């Protein structure tokens, strides 16, 4: 019962369609994300 | 030949004739060069087409359907009319449709099915009407569907949910009835769950918490009723949206530990009984939305707690007792809206240690004491709303140093002696409220320096000296109230030289004079003077 954030350096982003809905996205300093 | 149909797909559409780089029918037979359509390496057929974004403003026509090896359509953003012809329903090789940002409407065709390649759909941003036809779980490879801001009706295609594939669902604007299904969490590889603003019912289904692939969850506004279930407890979801409904009882304790929360929203509801401590324990999430509620009970300092926290939003609620001074811990909060509770006490001269702080917003509230000098520290502080509370004491001069201010509301308070000069270095501030008060002193002139000023209020308080003459500096001013003081003196024609200035109120003081009317100064004549004595006019 609960829930932890992901460990990609992790971080949480917002994905534009009010403001916009943010989901759980892994960059280190290079501008990547997964 | 599929040339021939790219003529017909040309010939009803927008004035192209600009833009489409050459498609024709009378030299050029290399249809694979042409503007937006390509060709695979291969057989040299239409693969993929995109004329994203170019303001073609026609109708789809129906010789698409002619377009075999066609895979993938884009004819976003052009302006384009009518419904989207059945005949699409041919091109079984279709596997990306994006018809985003145009203006299609009438019922999506049945023929849709008919596309067993076809895993992304998105029809967002049109007029479509009719429902979602049933026929569209017949689809295997649908991986995205996007219906979002259109006018659909009826329910939610019961056999939809059964989908392991499915990732985007965004079903947001349209007036779907319904309710959600507990068949929702046999959605096995959905990450985006969007059923916002429909005019849906029901309740939270209690299977909700066996939904561990969900990480976006908006359900707000509509009319789902019902508590929020433990089982929300289990959702690994990013974004947990459910402000805007009527989900009544209390607020599960068992969200505290749900850290994979970055946006929790429960406003607007009608949640009752206290804010739970444990949510001290989300230490991840960044905003944080509890306004618009029936919520009782104190602000537990363990909200303090929450570091990556920057917008704390508890207004519109029955909260009582002191500001806790923990929040003095939330060196990267934002905004702080109290507004519209029940809270006593002093302000925390510990709360002038979260320097990122723009909006502070407390209006509607009990409070009581002197306002702390250490505001100061707050650079940052581009909004300041203390109005309708007890606060007493000098209004401390160190508030003319945030610089950024642009709006910095007083009012409804018991705010004493005389105006600081230091008010006058706001160059950024549009509206000045400090009416409604007890403020001693006279009229300080440095007010001429509020270039962007467009509201500025003073009524109902004891000042005292002539009307100021540097006040037609202001080009912004819109709105001039200075009502029920003691001001004295004569009007100055300089009040002429506001060019925004309609909105005018300076009755009820010892004003003399004349009513001086260079420009057209007679449509503030009667009742913007009305309560002075001295001044020439017809009324008492």
């Amino acid at each position: 019962p609960g829930s932890s954030p992901p460990t990609c350096k992790p971080v949480h982003v917002p994905i534009q369609p009010e403001y916009y809905p943010e989901a759980w996205r892994c960059k280190c300093g290079n501008k990547l994300f997964m | 030949n599929e040339g021939k149909a790219l003529m017909a797909i040309k010939a009803s559409f927008s004035n192209v004739a600009n833009m489409l780089l050459d498609w024709d029918d009378v030299h050029n037979h290399d249809f694979c060069s042409w503007r937006g359509v390509f060709c695979d390496n291969v057989s040299l057929n239409v693969v993929s087409l995109n004329l994203s974004n170019l303001n073609l403003g026609g109708e789809i026509s129906s010789a698409l359907g002619d377009l075999m090896n066609l895979q993938s359509i884009d004819l976003q953003g052009n302006k384009l009319g009518g419904q989207i012809p059945d005949e699409i329903g041919n091109c079984v090789s279709l596997a990306y449709v994006d018809f985003s940002t145009n203006l299609l409407f009438g019922d999506i065709p049945f023929s849709i099915s008919k596309l067993k390649q076809l895993e992304f759909l998105n029809l967002k941003n049109n007029q479509l009407t009719g429902p979602i036809p049933a026929t569209l779980t017949q689809i295997p490879n649908l991986k995205t569907l996007d219906l979002a801001r259109n006018q659909l009706t009826g329910e939610i295609p019961r056999l939809l949910y059964w989908n392991e594939v499915l990732q985007y669902l965004g079903l947001r604007g349209n007036m779907l009835t319904g309710t959600l299904s507990p068949d929702m969490c046999q959605l096995t590889g959905l990450w985006y769950f969007d059923v916002r603003g429909n005019n849906l019912t029901g309740t939270i289904p209690e299977s909700i918490g066996n939904c561990t692939s969900f990480e976006i969850l908006d359900v707000s506004y509509n009319q789902i009723t019902g508590v929020i279930p433990y089982n929300i407890g289990f959702l690994q979801v990013a974004t947990l949206s459910l402000q805007g409904n009527k989900l009544t009882g209390r607020i599960p304790e068992v969200i505290g530990l749900m850290q994979a929360l970055a946006v929790l929203d429960l406003s607007d509801n009608e949640l009752t009984g206290p804010i739970p401590p444990i949510l001290g324990n989300l230490s991840f999430t960044g905003k944080l939305y509890l306004h618009g509620n029936k919520l009782t009970g104190q602000i537990p300092p363990e909200l303090g707690n929450m570091s990556r926290l920057s917008y704390l939003q508890l207004n519109d609620n029955e909260l009582v007792g002191k500001i806790p001074p923990e929040l003095g811990k939330l060196e990267q909060l934002f905004e702080l809206n109290l507004a519209n509770n029940n809270l006593v006490g002093l302000i925390p001269s510990n709360i002038s240690s979260c320097a990122a702080l723009n909006q502070f917003n407390v209006h509607g509230n009990f409070l009581s004491g002197a306002v702390p000098l250490e505001f100061r520290n707050l650079g940052s502080l581009t909004y300041l709303n203390l109005s309708s509370n007890s606060f007493k004491g000098k209004i401390p001069a160190e508030l003319g140093h945030i610089i950024n201010l642009d709006t910095l509301d007083l009012s409804g308070n018991n705010f004493s002696g005389s105006i600081p000069l230091t008010l006058g270095d706001l160059e950024h501030l549009l509206i000045l409220n400090l009416s409604r008060n007890h403020l001693n002193g006279t009229l300080p002139a440095e007010f001429g320096n509020l270039r962007s000023i467009q509201i500025i209020d003073v009524s109902f308080n004891f000042l005292a000296g002539v009307i100021p003459t540097e006040l037609g500096q202001l080009q912004n001013i819109n709105s001039l109230i200075l009502n029920n003081n003691k001001i004295h003196g004569k009007i100055p024609d300089q009040l002429t030289n506001c060019f925004s200035l309609a909105n005018l109120n300076i009755s009820f003081n010892n004003l003399s004079g004349i009513i001086p009317p260079m420009k057209n100064f007679t449509r503030f004549s009667p009742a913007s003077f009305f309560g002075n004595p001295f001044l020439c006019g017809n009324w008492v």
